[PDB]
């Protein structure tokens, strides 16, 4: 999908939910990554 | 542009890495290229008859000489648009010894040009690059254009895959 | 009268045809360069940039290119006689164009 | 001048040396017949300095110029020599005129400075101000 | 997409979200190229993400050692007031901005008193969690 | 105009030769309803523009052929006189 609207509604509808959860699980300092749960379109 | 629903930012077709080939090059110089007169005359469709690469090739041979290394970020940008065959570059590159003129300014263009297509079909990319350091062992000099600088082709290779920003287009790491 | 009612109800072309192909002599209608000339676009203006396959006369550059570069003259261009304007790569378009490239240039030189 | 006597040189440097020169002053009402001789330095001058020099010609001076004398008569008239061409002012042609090249000659009548012969560039010109 | 649909494309967005034109405005372009303070705020938090994660990227890449990672999320949360214009857009964020200096000093302070001055000032923890207490009260506005 | 020729004329107003001149940079072109090529410099381009209203003031006055070789006639005078130290 690099290079339809009516799918992309909602999804651009609710962008910065996404920027808390993200923001939020950042990896700390004392860990190298960080596995984690995703709900992609 | 077009004109229902959305609006396609120039052509941007295509294929190389995953997401459009046009993005190898930022908007600003992009859209300095698509306006400058050189691009709306000699090149694209009505020039080359459509997409074709050994005509785009038969512009920049057809440019003391007169062309210095605009011209050359057009000829450039439309390599990359039409993004020939890896094959072809192969040939392009190791052909015609009969002949000295032929590769003259066409050298550091190739280059470039494989220098933005990828980073790692591969094992054959990377005999391409070492191809081209053999080549900046050939001890070639050229002269360029934005002032006016005179470089070796040792030292534009080399600082080339060395240096990030290469006459204002970004370069990544291989 | 009845007429009138009625309509309100070669290798000279190929060598035209060569010209509005190659851009390299069509880039050039400026030799003029600063030069004053005494004397709705349509028919020329006797003045401008000429397009003969639509006929019209463009008083700036970037219009006339633009135009060119624009489908509906080459549509009328390709209307004149042919599509080329529209025409894989099977290694002997590299192999035969570009040695004609190399023999060409050559040649000129 | 400077200008008058490095051409004087380059012409006669070692062809003849005693030949003269008529320099004439002209001016709306009057003209006036100026005549110089030179000496041998003169044209040694010429030979090293020719273009620009206007520090030499300064320390060259009045030095040397020695007043020739010259007379004006309607007792004895003469002719005119002119090249073959019959274009001697090649003001306007500037790629046909060669400082040391061969020319044939005739007799003849010499033409104005601006004269239609004289001047060929500007019809081309005139006829090309309307163009076709 | 959102731009696009807009109808302009002469706004070119930066992969950091910093919005530049191509060229030139007229009086008449600048008013259609003018965008409401929610877009440009959205835009702010994206590079946000930009920021942080290009960070964590370099990280993850041989670029640079941990503890230039943590000094580099530090300097980015409690440095958003001059590497990011949020406060431009929003200025009650000033209130976060504001906040996260002070905490700022209080750590370095806590962190520099025996050691000395300089960079490497690790403990990025209370200015994100301020950033955090920021998000979700400004995230229901821009959803809006 | 009899009048004013008989007591006054305005103390004979007369605009003068500034005046006149300056008149005629006023006054718009009367009708509104040559072509000129030119090179022009768009945003960060250059292109070759067809211009049009006056740019065609031009000096050329004691130079060239035509102030000279209008000159050349009179040349027959300088004999008139002639003298010589
Ligand atoms: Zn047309």
């Amino acid at each position: 999908h690099s290079d339809d609207k009516k799918a992309f509604l909602g999804a651009l509808k609710y962008l910065p939910h996404a920027i808390l959860k993200l923001l939020e699980n950042m990896p700390h300092p004392w860990e190298q990554a960080k596995e984690v749960k995703v709900l992609y379109h | 542009a077009v004109n229902e629903f959305q609006v396609e930012s120039n052509i941007s077709p295509k294929q190389l890495n995953n997401q459009s080939v046009s993005l190898v090059i930022p908007r600003l110089t992009r859209d300095k290229i698509h306006n400058s007169m050189y691009y709306k005359v000699n090149l694209s469709n009505e020039s080359l008859r459509g997409n074709t690469m050994v005509e785009l090739l038969k512009v920049m041979i057809g440019a003391h000489l007169h062309m210095m290394v605009i011209e050359f970020k057009c000829i450039l940008m439309k390599l990359i648009e039409i993004r020939p065959n890896f094959q072809q570059l192969n040939f392009l590159l190791n052909v015609k010894n009969e002949n000295g003129f032929d590769s003259k300014y066409i050298i550091a263009l190739l280059l470039v040009y494989a220098r933005l297509q990828y980073y790692y079909e591969n094992d054959l990319i990377k005999l391409f690059k070492v191809q081209l350091y053999k080549y900046s062992q050939h001890y070639f000099k050229l002269k360029s254009f934005p002032e006016l600088c005179i470089i070796h082709i040792d030292e534009l290779v080399d600082w080339l895959a060395t240096q990030d920003h290469i006459w204002g287009i970004p370069l990544g790491k291989c | 009268r009845e007429e009138y009612a009625e309509q309100a109800r070669p290798i000279e072309l190929q060598a035209l045809k060569s010209k509005y192909t190659n851009y390299d002599h069509l880039i050039k209608g400026s030799l003029k360069d600063l030069n004053k000339r005494k004397l709705s676009f349509k028919r020329g203006k006797k003045f401008g940039f000429y397009c003969d396959i639509c006929n019209l006369t463009f008083k700036d550059t970037l219009q006339y290119i633009d135009h060119l570069n624009h489908k509906v003259h080459a549509i009328k261009f390709e209307n004149l006689f042919d599509e080329p304007l529209i025409i894989d790569v099977p290694q002997e378009e590299f192999e035969l164009c570009y040695h004609n490239l190399i023999k060409d240039f050559v040649e000129v030189r | 001048a400077a200008s008058e006597v490095a051409t004087h040189s380059k012409l006669f440097a070692d062809k003849k040396r005693d030949c003269i020169d008529i320099s004439i002053f002209s001016t709306p009402g009057s003209v006036s017949l100026s005549a110089y001789n030179l000496t041998d330095e003169g044209y040694q001058w010429g030979e090293e300095n020719k273009d620009i020099m206007n520090v030499l010609s300064e320390g060259f001076e009045p030095t040397f110029s020695t007043h020739a004398q010259l007379l004006l008569s309607d007792r004895i008239t003469g002719n005119f020599i002119i090249p073959s061409g019959n274009v001697w002012n090649y003001t306007f042609m500037g790629t046909a005129f060669n400082q040391e090249g061969d020319y044939n000659f005739k007799y003849g009548i010499p033409l104005e400075f601006y004269n239609e012969m004289h001047r060929p560039v500007h019809f081309l010109q005139f006829s090309e101000l309307a163009g076709d | 997409l959102l731009i696009h649909r807009k109808g302009l494309t002469y706004l070119h967005l930066d992969y950091n979200f910093n919005l530049k034109p191509t060229k030139t405005l007229t009086t008449k372009e600048r008013k259609k190229s003018r965008l409401g303070n929610s877009f440009h705020l959205m835009r702010e938090l994206l590079k946000m993400m930009k920021l942080i994660v290009d960070t964590h990227v370099q990280f993850r890449l041989g670029n640079v050692d941990a503890f230039q990672l943590a000094d580099g999320i530090h300097y980015i949360l409690n440095h958003i007031g001059q590497l990011t214009g949020i406060y431009r857009y929003k200025y009650k964020v000033m209130h976060q901005i504001r906040a996260c200096k002070d905490l700022k000093h209080i750590i370095y302070y806590k962190f520099n008193k025996n050691l000395g001055k300089g960079p490497g000032c690790g403990f990025w923890q209370p200015a994100w969690r301020v950033w955090l207490n920021f998000l979700r009260g400004t995230i229901p506005l821009l959803e809006r | 105009t009899e009048i004013k020729d008989i007591i006054l004329g305005q103390n004979i107003k007369a605009p003068s030769v500034k005046r006149q001149k300056m008149a005629e940079l006023e006054a718009a072109r009367s009708e509104k309803q040559m072509k000129t090529k030119t090179i022009n410099a768009q945003g960060e381009e250059i292109v070759v523009v067809a211009s049009a209203d006056y740019e065609s003031q031009t000096f050329s006055s004691k130079n060239e052929w035509r102030k000279s070789a209008i000159a050349n006639t009179l040349l027959y005078l300088r004999l008139k006189n002639i003298y010589v130290s």
